[PDB]
RNA sequence: AUGGGGAAGCUCCGUUUCAAAGGCCUGAUUUUAUGCAGGCCACCAUCGAAAGGGAAUCCGGUUAAGAUUCCGGAACCUGGA
RNA sequence: CUUGUGACGGCCCGUGAAAAUCCACAGGAAGGAAUAGUUUUCAUGCCAGGUCGUACUGAUAACCGCAGCAGGUCUCCAAGG
RNA sequence: CUAAGGGUCGGGUACGAUCAACUUAGAACUGGUACGGACAAGGGGAAUCUGACUGUCUAAUUAAAACAUAGCAUUGCGAUGGUCAGAAAGUGAUGUUGACGCAAU
RNA sequence: UUACUUAUUCAAUGAAGCGGAGCUGGAAUUCAUUUUCCACGUUCUAGCAUUCAAGGUCCCAUUCGGGGCUGAUCCGGGUU
């Protein structure tokens, strides 16, 4: 049901007890006007509702996966 | 008359019609007689009567209705209230009132 | 709808002023000062009697 | 007069405090570079104390009798001025423009307005003051 | 053979009156100590409209004496009371339009609403929009006080009754023409089911006394003995004169 | 460009009723309708609602009268009337 | 329905009415499970709406035949902790 | 076009339901901190949600008219010229 | 084919640029004089009788001039009441009423 | 004929302030002194009025809490 955004916010998200799953969605999508590029969200399934993450830059995007718990159920795309 | 003397504070002085500003008149001071209209209700009355002695300044009820208040200031709009800053050449404040 | 308004935070059910989700302020604005001269006027009332009563 | 000096007992009459009776500490009769209009600085009392009796002893008295007070800039329309009035010495230096604006300052203000008006109230001088105006 | 009309409305069904929509009944507050001693003052909190009434009712709200709360009383909104007006009731009151007073505290030719007959009955007389009592005399010992009725009947009723000070609002309601059917069919919905009215000389032998006949007739006289019986009332029951009322009348 | 001879506010009836009926109406109907000078605040912002009730536009105060007018005669006289007998009371 | 009032009687009348009409918050227990202590409130049945009032759910998919009910996903309301 | 909604306006001797239920406010009984006390009307977390209907026709053949009867039977959706 | 009827922006303290609407009137040309081309869609006038009018009824032979209606007029009654209900009653309708009212013609 | 209340009858009220006497006022005019009659908390304002009441006073053995009396005159229990 929800957004978010404070990068570090959602890091202690995936950190809350209670969030056995997880699920990363990779999507094509345009940049401004001419190309495209590689957008990314990050969906963190609480007990109660589902908040995702959507982190555009590609780069971030990489050291971000890595930053995931180890013993989170992640479910990349 | 009573409205004679208004004509003359009229033509000849300062004053300021209406219960916004002649409460500004109250707490400056600056008024020498308000003239409160006869159907004004109760609170504005007793809340200017208030302000009135809060600055030693007499209260002339007047005996008629805001819409002929407004005849008596010679403007077409009612008036509940007058406020007299400058006597012109009228006696109003150093006669009966 | 009025089952509704046990499904939110008390701040949606009032404003700060005294008589917050009761009164619209105007209508507390008059009540206040209503209240004060008519007090007052109470006391104006008391003494001028208490001088009836002393100089009849 | 110019009755709007440092005397004089007003009520507030719009805003939170709105019914409750303050005393104008420093008035600023026309103008701020902030509030464009006639303001005065005042400082009321928010949370009064609660009556007293025989019945109440110990540190229940000295509970009832705590007040909450607050400071204040406020529009001259909204306070109706009294014909009652306290002295402001103890809160001449406190209740600056200075000290709004930082709200340490207004703490530390206050502190001060509450040792003064538990002051007053205790050995009651100014009695209308500290008693909750009812509408 | 058959039951008439008019002995069918007795048993009222589809008879009784259209009451769902109406503000309650009109009634003066209970005769307690304070009206009987001093006065109490209420607020007409509103004036409103009862359906069904040709008057509109007024709400006057008043502290309870005995317990901390409001009581609201309805009363028959008398002419020129208006909303937030102060209204005080009981002995020692004041004589203006919307106080409630009892019939001794009021000198002759005040004028005067909904009257207790008997003191304490919260009202009686003169409701109908526009109708009043008058008071024209009264005899201390005993403590009576003559009034004279819409009607004009003139009533000795008790000191201690009480009424309402003035006229009773709506007056002239009566004035204006119907002017259609719809509007007696509208008038009546709020009231109770009587109309129209059929003709009792329309009807047949079996359903009217005037029914049947070759020709439309009421075949015998119309004036009706005051002791007849159920079922022979339909008339001008014991009327003791018929005819066009020529000449001025009024009571002497 | 005055629209009726004669009919006013009545021209809705057509030809129905009458015309005594119709003119009857009329009076009254230009009576219950037309606004009025509050009393209480002096602009002309009182309006009809129903077998005589009388409220103010602004101001909103609302004062029990005549069926089709504001003040009918009778209750004016009482009025006066009752002015005059309590004026016996302190006087 | 009921205290009642009629009626030979099946029953008829009355619905808060000529009635001694009932029960919540906790406290007093630390013989103990719940008496007494207050302070309250005098509201007096019940039945009567699948078109009136009213807490809260949605899209996708699926069956020979069920779906705002199953499956998938994502919500919400209420009671208790 | 449909439907919904708002700010108005006309109409009445017509002025056009009730209760359950939820909220708020006035009040200030009372309960509460510095060695640490109050707060679950903010957020996050836990369990629970019974019983009964749910298919289909609703009509020139699934209803009522002796019937698979040209009759009768309440309503929502509504494209282009 | 002509003409008339609009929106949008920037102008120191006269105008220009563009966008989008079917109405209405005028004028040419044209035909086997036809064109609301199917569909859709009022007969009119003058009287007499009669009920004012809109409304109502005999389901299943009568829809009328008959009933009603507003309007008019009469009658009864201040509650210990008027009219009407019940076998009775600490019973009932009008009545949440009160003569600008209720009942009865 | 006209009085009486207790039968019977009617009204009202979650049977609230009835009756009788007295404190204080004061109109009253005194033919020894009172012979009586009225009275005896609220009226510019669409506010507020509730915790056996604050106060005063006495008790409990001084705790927090809590209670009398008075504040609210007496007598009769015939709800009016
Ligand atoms: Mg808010
Ligand atoms: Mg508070
Ligand atoms: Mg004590
Ligand atoms: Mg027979
Ligand atoms: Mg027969
Ligand atoms: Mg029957
Ligand atoms: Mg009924
Ligand atoms: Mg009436
Ligand atoms: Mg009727
Ligand atoms: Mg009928
Ligand atoms: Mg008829
Ligand atoms: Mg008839
Ligand atoms: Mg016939
Ligand atoms: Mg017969
Ligand atoms: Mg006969
Ligand atoms: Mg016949
Ligand atoms: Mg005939
Ligand atoms: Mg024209
Ligand atoms: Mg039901
Ligand atoms: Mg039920
Ligand atoms: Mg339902
Ligand atoms: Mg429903
Ligand atoms: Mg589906
Ligand atoms: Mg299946
Ligand atoms: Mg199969
Ligand atoms: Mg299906
Ligand atoms: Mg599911
Ligand atoms: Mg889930
Ligand atoms: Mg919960
Ligand atoms: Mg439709
Ligand atoms: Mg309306
Ligand atoms: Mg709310
Ligand atoms: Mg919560
Ligand atoms: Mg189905
Ligand atoms: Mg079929
Ligand atoms: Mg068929
Ligand atoms: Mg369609
Ligand atoms: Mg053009
Ligand atoms: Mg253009
Ligand atoms: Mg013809
Ligand atoms: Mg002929
Ligand atoms: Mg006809
Ligand atoms: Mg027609
Ligand atoms: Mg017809
Ligand atoms: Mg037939
Ligand atoms: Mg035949
Ligand atoms: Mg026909
Ligand atoms: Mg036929
Ligand atoms: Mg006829
Ligand atoms: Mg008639
Ligand atoms: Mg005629
Ligand atoms: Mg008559
Ligand atoms: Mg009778
Ligand atoms: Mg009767
Ligand atoms: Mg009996
Ligand atoms: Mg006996
Ligand atoms: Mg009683
Ligand atoms: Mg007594
Ligand atoms: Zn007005």
């Amino acid at each position: 049901a929800r957004e978010i955004t404070d990068i570090k916010q959602f890091l202690e998200l995936t950190r809350r007890a209670d969030v056995k799953t997880a699920t990363v969605k990779i999507n094509k999508k345009l940049n401004k006007a001419g190309k495209p590029f590689r957008q990314t969200k990050f969906k963190v399934r609480g007990s109660s509702s589902l908040y995702t993450l959507v982190i555009n830059d590609a780069g971030k995007a990489k050291k971000l996966i890595q930053s995931l718990p180890p013993t989170l159920k992640v479910n990349r795309l | 008359s009573i409205n004679q003397k208004l004509a003359l504070v009229i033509k000849s002085g300062k004053y300021t019609l209406g219960y916004k500003s002649t409460v500004k008149s109250l707490r400056q001071g600056k008024s020498k007689l308000i003239i409160i209209a006869a159907n004004t209700p109760v609170l504005r009355k007793s809340e200017l009567e208030y302000y009135a002695m809060l600055s030693k300044t007499k209260v002339y009820y007047f005996q008629g209705g805001n819409n002929e208040l407004g005849t008596a200031v010679g403007k077409l709009f009612r008036v509940g209230v007058v406020s007299i800053l400058e006597a012109g050449d009228s006696d109003i404040l150093t006669t009966l009132a | 709808r009025p089952r509704q308004y046990a499904t939110v935070s008390k701040t949606h059910k009032t404003v700060s002023r005294a008589y917050g989700g009761s009164r619209c302020a105007n209508c507390v604005k008059e009540r206040i000062i209503r209240a004060f001269l008519i007090e007052e006027q109470k006391i104006v009332k008391k003494v001028v009697k208490e001088q009836t009563e002393a100089a009849k | 007069a110019k009755f709007l000096k440092a005397g004089k007992v007003a009520v507030v009459v719009r805003g939170r405090y709105a019914g409750k009776k303050v005393v104008i500490v420093k008035p600023h009769d026309e103008g701020s570079k902030s509030h464009p209009f006639g303001h005065a600085l005042v400082a009321g009392i928010e949370r009064y104390p609660l009556k007293v009796t025989k019945k109440h002893g110990a540190k229940k008295v000295a509970k009832r009798t705590k007040i909450k007070p607050f400071i204040k800039v406020v529009n001259y329309n909204h306070l109706l001025p009294t014909r009652y009035t306290l002295d402001v010495e103890a809160f001449k230096s406190v209740v600056s423009t200075e000290t709004f604006e930082q709200p340490s300052q207004r703490e530390e203000a206050k502190k001060v307005v509450k040792k003064a008006f538990e002051e007053r109230h205790q050995a009651g001088k100014n009695q209308w003051f500290f008693s909750k105006l009812r509408f | 053979g058959r039951v008439i009309r008019n002995q069918r409305k007795g048993a009222g069904s589809i008879f009784t009156s259209h009451t769902r929509l109406r503000q309650g009944a009109a009634k003066l507050r209970t005769l307690d100590y304070a009206e009987r001693h001093g006065y109490i003052r209420g607020i007409v909190k509103q004036i409103v409209h009862d359906s069904g009434r040709g008057a509109p009712l007024a709400k006057v709200v008043f502290r309870d004496p005995y317990k901390y709360r409001l009581r609201e009383e309805i009363f028959i909104a008398n002419e020129g009371v208006h909303t937030g007006q102060f209204i005080y009731a009981g002995k020692k009151a004041s004589l203006n339009v919307g106080n409630v007073l009892p019939l001794g505290s009021v000198p002759e030719g005040t004028i005067v609403s909904n009257v207790e007959e008997k003191p304490g009955d919260r009202g009686a007389l003169a409701r109908a929009s526009g109708n009043y009592v008058i008071i024209i005399g009264h005899n201390p010992d005993e403590n009576k006080t003559r009034v004279r009725l819409p009607s004009g009947a003139k009533k000795v009723i008790s000191s201690d009754a009480r009424g309402v000070i003035g006229v009773i609002a709506g007056g002239g309601r009566v004035d204006k023409p119907l002017l259609k059917a719809g509007r007696a069919f509208h008038k009546y919905r709020l009231k109770r089911n009587s109309w129209p009215k059929t003709r009792g000389v329309a009807m047949n032998p079996v359903d009217h006394p005037h029914g049947g006949g070759n020709h439309q007739h009421i075949g015998k006289a119309s004036t009706i003995s005051r002791g007849a019986v159920s079922g022979q009332k339909a008339g001008l029951i014991a009327a003791r004169r018929t005819g066009l009322l020529r000449g001025s009348q009024k009571t002497q | 460009a005055k629209r009726t001879k004669k009919v006013g506010i009545t021209g809705k009836y057509g030809v129905r009723y009458g015309s005594s009926l119709r003119r009857q109406v009329k009076k009254l109907e230009i009576q219950q309708h037309a606004r009025y000078d509050c009393s209480f605040c002096g602009k002309k912002t009182v309006k009809r609602g129903a077998a005589g009730i009388w409220t103010c536009s602004c101001c909103k105060k609302t004062v029990a009268g005549g069926a089709y007018t504001v003040s009918t005669a009778a209750a004016a006289t009482v009025r006066s009337t009752i002015r005059r007998l309590r004026e016996m009371v302190e006087a």
